[PDB]
């Protein structure tokens, strides 16, 4: 099997099995723990970012991969904001701060 | 310039209490009803939990009514029902809220462990939950009257003090009440008391639970939370879209059950708001009330009350901690794991054509992957129109796409990664080659560090695409750029099966065949020699060589000449480049030495060198091992003629036993041990049959009658090089296999006879099945613990990464041979090369610096140590190193998949845990010198006897033998009352006697000399008389002070030294006279009046393992039976003894108040009852406490302890892990530290070293002169090192999800971040590698201006 | 205060224990640890070298 | 006698404990963390667990109502008699006030002028348009007698004049906000008894005692004002300060005389007295409710499966209770218990009806389905498998076609974290995908497409590209008709429809229309 992008879940937006082109590989604490031990932060969070997680930085990826720009311009994965919802959703105040 | 409004990339984060108008402020409306959609034409119902008015738009950028549907209406807040046109995002955004018609206490703050609001009320829980529930009536601010402030009332008790005082008093019941409790709490006066009451009382609990309590209010005032808003006016509602109502095929819908949650609690608040209006009694109000706040609790934590069910399914619904929390045990979103894009995988097979930098990747699979970068190429050439017509050409697959792939693919790597990772190296970065196949082409060479087999193993490929992902993975996580062992130096590369089976029939040498003897002028017309047919591969021949050496500085130099060695190595030698030595290659070559060659060929060349090197020896290996027609018939294995005899010797010898057990000669367990112990025996001779059988069985001729060598056995040939097979497998094959053992655990006294080769009856093979299956089983279970210890590992070590550069400090351990029994369990070179020198280490002639100061120790600098006798060099170390929050380059070592020395960012403390837990799935009565040397005594005290023998009066003794190097080798310990027939500078030789004693005696020997007296010894209470049958010699034996009679209980007996006069022969040296105590149970030797001497004794006195050891270990877990030290150095005493137990009373001849003990009599002695003992001796013998150690010895003692026994465990196993990676975890362990002293922070108050040692270092000047504080390093298990953690992002993973938000709640903690773990979770670079820059960058704009 | 070894089960451990004498520290040790089923090992004093 | 052997008995016995209750009972020497997390240890090895009220009101409830003493069938009689006793009183308390007389009058002229409708003035009187338009007529006909009598023989007019006022069955609404219109009065008549209260005692130094002495039965007059403060005495020359402020606000006080028709005196009693009758009759009714709440309990246990909850279905039938309670008359003799019943059980239905479902569906809808539900019983094992889909609704007096719609909608949806297959953290929800997301590769399309427009833009006349955007949305908002297309563009109408068919052409060419084309797949 292999992916390139694909349909996504709508409770929080992740690769997903899809009409059958098939969803992604999953990448593990074991692998995020590989990759912490290389000194590679960015493979890192492109691999739980922007190939991932991340709405906005999935399309905003796409864009600059067919315009010939090797970047990535990411953001907060949707699970920690649904996570920032979650918990905010009891009497529980999580904000960030400074600039 | 103005500081900020609006969204910048954000710092850190803060938690804390909600103020119900902090609530209302993210509520952009109230839900006031609990209706969902429209039921027919499927809407949001306004006011209901799904609203376009409260929430957001159901369809992007267009009305609800449809007023505005145009993309240009934004703003604008439709007049039919009041929309703001907007993306429908905002529908995953906008929260809500709900006003609650009287007060709910939040079950998290009520129900958590500590209860938060109890606690801080002082309150205890039963009361508050009996406030809660109408139950009881409680006072608040009861002012001046009969009655106090938190006390609580009934029905009548109420009424009746109601009927007293009307005013000037106060109770009320209900959250109500819990609440005006909470407003009206003074934290400030309650502190000031709190503080005038701290001073008062002297006493240890009081003064304890008093300073904890005062520290928990002081925090919650600094906090900037209140207490009111532990009560919950207003309930915040969740956007809708996170609790989707979408629908699905067939008509039916889904949705969560926090929609059944918040309808019920919609539902029941509105129908107390009612019942407020309707006037209802009490009774009724009361019981929605109480309804009302089980449903908010079934809310916001579901199961601390009723485990709500949700509507037409038993199934408990999902509550709003549940959604945080997750399942599978600890793991919140991104650790457990999560899907990503630009990824495949698939089955793995060879592909030795392959370069170790490639690897094959399928058509299709490449095509689907780079699929978006093929899209932007083809149009960027002009080969397309647009992007859709790009989609459509390699939908179509038109024949350009191929080779316009081909462009991307190049230079491109990509990352393949197998399904159990466990060290770095299970994500490989690879450059991608194009194969026509469904299949993931692998290099061989790399199966080693995969684990992966070929047996249908799949691996998964993933695409780099970010620039920096890319020279990431190539720079990093390139494949040709680790060529080693993250836990050890040793190269990873070696050869595994076919290649070494290769190198070693080539290597292999032949007592006579083609071309023997003759001489060939190089390498070339070898060769040329061999592929004619002409020659040999195997046979002697002299050839001209030329060997180079980098031996000049910076240097290769030539050398030629005439080398005595085989066709086969001579050809072998075209491809060893440059510097190295013809020895190397001279030899048979098994999976060992070509493996030192690889690595010498590193150490010595460089890594290109090396890589192409390695590349090279596969490819040779590969063919020449095609080339010799290697295999394995069933005649291969040759079955011990001898066999069938060796058989029936045994099987008469069990006979034997046979008959005596039915004549009574032998007893049953007896006769089980001897019979076990004939057949076990029986095995090592077939075995060891066999071996000479196989090995050199080869019998053959050179112009003459027979010569005999290494036989060229195919099954053999495997075994001995490595390839495969081992003796214990080819013993199984050939000789009889092993003597099974019943479920039982006991093992059966009739081992397995017949082999592979031979057949197996029906039994042999059913009692072979139990192995079978305990065997499947262990490993398979054995796979989980290894895990959980990685993970533990992980959790304890994580955002441990090199900071700093150097601390420089001259701190360190000493590191010497482990010189375990006989003979050097491990070597030096080994502990220390890699590891940079702590201060500069000095020849035996002393003036003359060799290696100066701190320099990183390589392969020559040992080397050179190696060339001078030293046994001994001082090394920085982790545990050692100064630098705070994190370890300085020059501290940890060099290690790494290069041989240069530790970058800086690089995460030590995960490469740690990774090389510790990788290995881990493999896990389960006289001195004789071994050698040649001269005798060192190392701490003993002995005397010279009346036999000229030497006895030695000490409990701790050594014995080393240095020979005429300088160098440790034997290492023995010596027990009290040792004879020695040498002393300290002498001289022995190979397996001469040093050393002799008994095990079962304790003898209490002598210094001085002269008559033995008696004193304190009377018969019938002290001693008793017992005279042998046997003989008629006797002793008074000394009665135990448990079977005493009733006065005489109270004596202590005593052997006494006289001399000719009657006076007290006095210790040497010293005021003391000398009279050895006698135990219980203790016989004497001679009687009163008899003369003795010196080493006469006075009187003779009678007497787990594997991978949860490695837990125990790293938990510092306190064993079962742990040994007894002497807590404070001095000479030992024996008070009177009570209650089943034994007073121990320390005499220090130092200062003062001797210290008693209370040690369990039953537990057999060590230490001599009469004489002194150091501080951390022996008072018993068995396993000791790791604390025990850290307290009693030291920090360096018990980080060796560590060491050296989890080394010891896995050394024992036969894999190698350097001491660094167990260093760090040890330096995670004794990270705490709790204070003794005072002036700065708390008394007893647990605290960071780091913490710590950065306060007293900041007091020491400036400040006061020194104020600064003692304290005392404190040991701590890896599980419990790893539950501290200033960020409660991290701590919410791994720890429970509840009591940590709830506990951080309260104090208004922030997280500044600063960590991996947390850095990962909320989605950016880690603090570590190559964001390390970043995140170091970052840190200096903060805290500055 | 006084740390009294008890020992059970599968393994043993060190409590600490209140009290103004080594004696005392016993009783108030067994009568707080014995009869639950647990074994009173060992007792000691607490050092503290200030 | 041993702590410890306490907390390991229970949880020995019981075998089985939770933290907390292993934390609310340890041994007085340990408070802290080693001390505890190890003990743990120690009872993990044997009798392994970790993780009066009893909570749940289903008990507390049962036991609050247990309390109250059961009625007696006399006892009933006594209870509602309290009632009568106390209603009428405050009913007689609004007859006896003019502005509510008055107001019912005006309403009425706004009735007969035709501003609004007779449902929300009346319910009828003791019983017809005409009947009422001549009842009102002798109510007015009594006000307008006993008007002029204000000069002694009024107190026996007012009397007829309640009488007619408490003929009329007035709209709760209204009724409602006439007692809160006089409620509000006395508030303002506290408002002003207060200032000038303040404006004495806690201000210009005077004693309560002597205060109210002159107080009552003016308060509007001077007497007690500009007849007092020259009485030497030492709370009467420190009252010149403020005498102002008294004075200035003692306007509205005698004005309240006027709007309301009654003396200050008089309002405070009439207002009390309606007080006193709503406590009564309150007082009387809930404890009328608290001896039957067993009653709602036993009937509540019939309808417990239909998904609300017991609780919810008691506090429910409760408030039918209450509702019994309060239209309930023991003159007719119906027994209470037999009555009651049925309004608890409609509370209870008509609530189930409503709350049980995520997706609400009204009542006529609910009824509809169940009798399809009826129907499909009989037929069940009569068609030897189950009725056709099409058979059902030939009984029922509708369309037919309705079955399918019924039996969709009907169902409930799905917990979206129901476990799937494979028992594993798998849910339902983890696999719905997200339609309504815009596939990334679409996404940049469009950008492409809309560089590329731009482009073919780029190649016309400035006039054509402006009048071809100004045609479509192309980088601007909001489309603009053909007309005012032509208003931006000086000249106008046909003039502008020509261009773009001339743009539509130049670009229909394979040359310009080359480039775009492939957007067309
Ligand atoms: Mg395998
Ligand atoms: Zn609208
Ligand atoms: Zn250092």
């Amino acid at each position: 099997h292999a992916r390139s992008t694909g349909s996504y879940s709508l409770v929080t937006q992740q690769p997903l099995g899809g009409k059958a082109q098939f969803g992604g590989q999953r990448f593990g604490e074991m692998e995020v723990w590989a990759l912490e031990a290389y000194g590679a932060a960015y493979t890192l969070q492109e691999m739980l970012t922007v190939k991932s997680d991340d709405v906005n930085g999935r399309t905003k990826m796409y864009k600059n991969i067919v315009d010939g720009n090797h970047q990535m311009e990411p953001g907060m994965p949707e699970s920690f904001n649904v996570l920032l919802k979650e918990i905010r959703s009891l009497g529980i105040n999580i904000e960030l701060e400074d600039e | 310039l103005k500081a900020q409004t609006k969204t910048e990339e954000f710092d850190a984060i803060k938690i804390a209490l909600a103020s119900p108008d902090m609530i209302r402020s993210w509520s952009f409306g109230e839900v006031k009803k609990p209706e969902t959609i429209n039921y027919r034409t499927f809407k949001p119902e306004r006011d209901g939990l799904f609203c376009a008015r409260i929430f957001g738009p159901v369809k992007d950028y267009e009305c609800l009514c449809g007023k505005y549907k145009r993309l240009k209406h934004r703003g604008v807040i439709c007049e039919k029902c009041g929309v703001e046109v907007t993306q429908t995002k905002v529908r995953r955004e906008r929260m809500g809220h709900i006003e609650l018609a009287s007060p709910t206490a939040h079950i998290w703050f009520l129900k958590s462990l500590p209860s938060r609001i109890g606690l801080l009320l002082d309150m205890p829980l039963r009361d508050i939950e009996r406030v809660l529930y109408f139950e009881s009536y409680v006072v608040i601010e009861g002012g001046m009257t009969n009655l106090e402030r938190q006390q609580i009332l009934t029905e009548e008790q109420y009424l009746d003090a109601l009927e007293e005082f009307g005013d000037e008093f106060d109770a009320k019941m209900g959250a109500e009440a819990i609440q005006a409790l909470l407003k009206s709490m003074d934290l400030e006066q309650e502190c000031e008391q709190l503080r005038e009451e701290l001073n008062e009382t002297n006493s240890e609990t009081k003064r304890k639970k008093l300073t904890k309590r005062i520290k928990l209010l002081e925090a919650f005032v600094q906090s900037g939370n209140k207490p009111e808003w532990m009560i919950l006016t207003v309930l915040p509602v969740l956007p809708p879209d996170l609790r989707p109502l979408v629908p699905l095929d067939g008509g039916r819908f889904a949705t969560s059950d926090l929609n059944d949650l918040y309808r019920r609690v919609i539902n029941r608040n509105n129908r107390l708001k009612r019942l407020l209006d309707l006037a209802a009694p009490d009774i009724i109000v009361r019981n929605e009330k109480r309804m009302l706040q089980e449903a908010v609790d079934a809310l916001l934590d579901n199961g601390r009350r009723g485990r709500a069910i949700t509507g037409s399914n038993k199934r408990p619904l999902k509550s709003l901690a549940d959604m945080i929390k997750g399942k599978q045990g600890r793991f919140r979103q991104n650790l457990l794991g999560k899907r990503v894009d630009y990824s495949g995988r698939s089955v793995i097979t060879v592909g030795p054509y392959l370069r170790l930098h490639q690897c094959g990747l399928p058509k299709k699979m490449a095509l689907e992957l780079f699929k978006p970068f093929i899209y932007g190429k083809l149009e960027l050439r002009g080969l397309a129109t647009t992007i859709k017509a790009a989609k459509k050409m390699v939908e179509r697959e038109e024949a350009v796409v191929w080779d316009i792939l081909d462009e991307v693919i190049r230079e491109h790597p990509v990352l393949l990664n197998r399904a159990p990772t466990l060290h770095r190296l299970g994500i490989q970065a690879f450059e991608p080659v194009l194969i026509e196949g469904k299949a993931i082409q692998l290099h061989p060479l790399v199966c080693a560090a995969y684990n992966a087999d070929f047996d249908g193993d799949q691996m998964a490929v993933h695409v780099p695409l970010t620039l920096e992902a890319q020279l990431e993975a190539r720079a990093l996580m390139m494949s040709t750029n680790n060529i080693l062992s993250p836990a050890n130096g040793e190269p990873i590369i070696v050869p595994s099966q076919d290649v070494v089976l290769g190198l070693y029939y080539m290597t292999r040498d032949c007592v006579n065949a083609k071309g023997e003897g003759m001489v060939l002028t190089g390498p070339k017309e070898a060769e040329r020699l061999y592929r004619s047919g002409l020659a040999s591969l195997h046979a002697r021949v002299k050839v001209r060589i030329t060997e180079y050496e980098k031996d000049a500085n910076g240097e290769l130099v030539a050398k030629t000449s005439l080398k005595d060695t085989t066709v086969g190595r001579a050809i072998l030698w075209m491809i060893v480049p440059k510097g190295l030595p013809y020895s190397i290659v001279n030899q048979a070559l098994g999976k060992k030495a070509i493996s030192k060659m690889l690595n010498t060929c590193y150490r010595i060349l460089g890594l290109k060198p090396t890589v192409i090197f390695a590349d090279q020896i596969m490819y040779t290996g590969f063919a020449y091992a095609a080339r010799s027609g290697a295999s394995v018939g069933i005649d291969d294995m040759v079955i011990p003629e001898k066999k069938h005899e060796i058989i029936s010797e045994a099987e008469a010898e069990v006979a034997e036993i046979q008959e005596q057990f039915q004549s009574g000669l032998v007893t049953a367990g007896e006769r089980y041990n001897k019979v076990i112990d004939i057949w076990a025996a029986a095995n090592d001779r077939v075995s060891k049959a066999m071996m000479d059988n196989l090995q050199t069985e080869t019998v053959i001729n050179r112009d003459g009658q027979e010569e005999k060598q290494v036989s060229f056995n195919s099954i053999y040939m495997m075994a001995d090089s490595g390839a495969r097979g081992s003796a214990a497998q080819i013993r199984q094959l050939a000789g009889m296999r092993g003597l099974m053992a019943k479920p039982d655990g006991s093992i059966i006294e009739t081992p397995i006879t017949a082999n592979f080769r031979e057949g197996l009856n029906v039994l042999q093979y059913f009692i072979s099945t139990h192995g079978a299956r305990k065997g499947l089983a262990d490993t398979a279970l054995k796979t989980a613990n290894s895990g959980y210890l990685t993970r533990r590992l992980v959790d304890v070590a994580q955002d441990l990464v090199v900071t700093e550069d150097d601390c420089g400090t001259h701190e360190g351990i000493m590191m010497t041979p482990v010189i375990e029994g006989g003979d050097v369990k491990e070597p030096l070179r080994d502990r220390v090369l890699g590891r940079v020198t702590a201060e500069d280490v000095l020849k035996p002639g002393t003036a003359d610096i060799l290696v100066p100061r701190n320099t990183l120790l390589h392969e020559q600098w040992c080397d050179l140590l190696e060339e001078n006798s030293v046994d001994a060099v001082k090394v920085r170390s982790v545990v050692s190193c100064d630098t705070d929050f994190g370890v300085c380059a020059h501290c940890y070592g060099r290690d790494l998949a290069r041989g240069h020395i530790i970058n800086k960012g690089e995460a030590i403390g995960v490469i740690a845990a990774q090389s510790i837990g990788e290995p881990g799935t493999q896990l389960t009565s006289s001195i004789q010198v071994k050698n040649k040397g001269s005798i060192k005594l190392s701490n003993v005290k002995s005397v010279v006897n009346s036999s000229g023998k030497l006895v030695i009066t000490s409990r701790n003794t050594e014995l080393k033998l240095i020979d005429e190097f300088g160098r440790t080798k034997e290492s023995y310990k010596v027990p009290y009352g040792a004879v020695l027939a040498k002393g300290d500078g002498e001289q022995v030789a190979g397996g001469e006697t040093v050393a002799n004693w008994d095990p079962h005696t304790m003898p209490v020997i002598t210094e001085v000399s002269g008559f033995v007296r008696f004193t304190d010894m009377i018969d019938g209470q002290t001693i008793t008389r017992q005279t042998d049958e046997l003989t008629g010699l006797s002793s008074l034996v000394v009665l135990d002070s448990a079977e005493r009679t009733a006065g005489g209980k109270d004596l202590r007996p005593a052997l006494k030294i006289v001399d000719a006069q009657g006076n007290d022969v006095l210790i040497p040296g010293t005021d003391m006279p000398a009279q050895y105590f006698l135990p219980g149970k203790a016989i004497v030797q001679l009687e009163d009046g008899v003369q003795i001497s010196s080493g006469d004794t006075l009187a003779r006195i009678p007497q787990t393992g594997g991978l949860p050891r490695v837990a125990d270990l790293f938990e510092a877990r306190r064993p079962k039976e742990p040994a007894i030290l002497a807590e404070i150095s001095g000479i030992v005493s024996f008070g009177k003894e009570t209650k089943g137990k034994r007073r121990l009373v320390i005499t220090p001849v130092d200062g003062s108040d001797p210290y008693e003990e209370m040690i369990p009599k039953w537990r057999q002695l060590n230490v001599f009852e009469g004489e002194r003992v150091e501080r951390g001796d022996v008072i018993s013998d068995g396993p000791e406490a790791p604390h025990d150690i850290l307290r009693l010895r030291g920090v360096h003692a018990v980080t060796r302890y560590i060491v050296n026994e989890v080394q010891d465990v896995y050394r024992l196993q036969g894999v190698k892990i350097n001491d660094k990676h167990i260093e760090v975890i040890v330096r995670q362990m004794l990270r705490k530290a709790t204070i003794v002293n005072a002036g700065s922070s708390d008394f007893l108050e647990g605290e960071q070293v780091e913490y710590s040692r950065v306060k007293i270092a900041n007091r020491e000047l400036e400040a006061n002169g020194k104020v600064g504080a003692t304290y005392s390093r404190d040991l701590l298990g890896i599980t419990k090192a790893s539950l501290a953690t200033e960020s409660f992002i991290s701590a919410a993973s791994f720890q429970e999800t509840t009591r940590v938000l709830t506990e951080a709640a309260v104090a208004g903690k922030r997280d500044e971040l600063r960590g991996l773990k947390e850095n990962v979770i909320v989605g950016r670079l880690i603090p570590a590698g190559t964001g390390y820059a970043y995140h170091q960058d970052r840190m200096r704009r903060r805290a500055a201006g | 205060k006084f740390w009294a070894t008890v020992e059970s089960s599968e393994h043993s451990f060190e409590v600490p224990i209140y009290a103004e004498t080594l004696d005392e520290a016993l009783e108030l040790a067994e009568w707080q640890y014995v009869p639950a089923g647990f074994e009173v090992t060992r007792v000691r004093p607490c050092v503290a070298p200030k | 006698q041993s702590q410890l052997k306490l907390l390991v008995t229970r949880g020995k016995e019981q075998g089985y404990l939770t933290y907390a209750e292993v934390n609310d009972h340890l041994p007085e020497d340990i408070v802290d963390s080693d001390q505890i997390e190890d003990i743990i240890q120690m009872i993990n090895d044997m009798g392994i667990q970790v993780m009066g009220r009893t909570t749940d009101p289903v008990r507390m409830y049962m036991r609050e109502m247990g309390t109250v003493e059961l009625l007696t069938r006399e006892g009933e009689i006594d209870i509602a008699k309290r009632i009568e006793d106390g209603i009428n009183q405050v009913q007689c308390s609004v007859a006896e006030y003019p502005e509510a007389i008055t107001y019912l009058l005006e309403q009425y002229d706004r009735v007969e002028a035709e501003e609004a409708r007779l449902s929300d003035l009346i319910t009828g009187f003791v019983d017809d348009p005409e009947l009422a338009r001549e009842k009102f007529a002798e109510l007015r006909a009594q006000y307008v007698v006993t008007r002029d009598t204000i000069k002694a023989t009024a107190q026996e007019e007012i009397l007829k004049l309640s009488e007619v006022f408490k003929q009329f069955r007035l709209v709760p609404k209204q009724f409602d906000y006439l007692v809160n219109s006089m409620r509000v009065m006395m508030d303002r008549v506290r408002t002003q008894e207060r200032l000038i209260m303040k404006l004495c005692v806690e201000q210009c130094k005077m004693p309560k005692k002597n205060f109210i002495t002159l107080f009552t039965g003016n308060e509007t007059s001077d007497t007690w004002f500009n007849a007092a403060i020259a009485m030497n005495k030492p709370w009467s020359e420190k009252l010149h300060d403020v005498s102002e402020e008294v004075h200035r606000a003692l306007q509205k006080l005698q004005q309240i005389e006027e709007e309301t028709g009654l003396t200050i005196e008089q309002v405070k009693d009439i207002n009390r007295r309606m007080s006193i009758g709503e406590a009564k009759a309150r007082r009387a009714k809930k404890e009328m409710v608290e001896a039957n709440l067993r009653l709602v309990i036993s009937i509540a246990k019939k309808y417990t499966n239909r998904g609300l909850q017991f609780l919810d279905l008691i506090q429910e039938g409760n408030i039918g209770l209450m509702k019994a309670v309060d239209k309930f008359e023991y003159r007719r003799g119906y027994k209470f218990s037999t009555y009651a019943t049925w309004w608890i059980r409609q509370a209870i239905t008509r609530s189930i009806a409503d709350q049980a479902r995520t997706i609400r569906i009204p009542v006529h809808m609910i009824e509809t389905i169940n009798k399809l539900n009826r129907i499909s019983r009989q037929m069940l094992q009569e068609m030897g498998r189950e009725p056709t889909p099409e058979e059902l609704a030939e009984r029922m007096l509708m369309p037919e076609d309705k079955i399918r719609k019924v039996l969709k909608i009907a169902k409930e949806p799905i917990s979206m974290e129901t476990p799937i297959g494979d028992d594993e953290d798998s849910h339902l929800g983890d696999f719905i995908e997200d339609t309504t997301l815009e596939l990334p590769l679409d996404s940049a399309t469009t950008e492409s497409l809309r560089a590329a427009t731009h482009d073919v833009l780029a190649g016309l006349t400035a006039r054509e590209a402006k009048v071809l955007r100004m045609r479509f949305g192309i980088d601007m908002n909001t489309d603009y008709t053909l007309e005012e297309v032509g208003k931006q563009f000086d000249v106008t109408r046909e003039r502008i429809r020509q261009i773009e068919a001339k743009a539509l052409r130049k670009l229909r060419h394979p040359s310009r229309s080359e480039v775009l084309r492939s957007f067309l797949d």
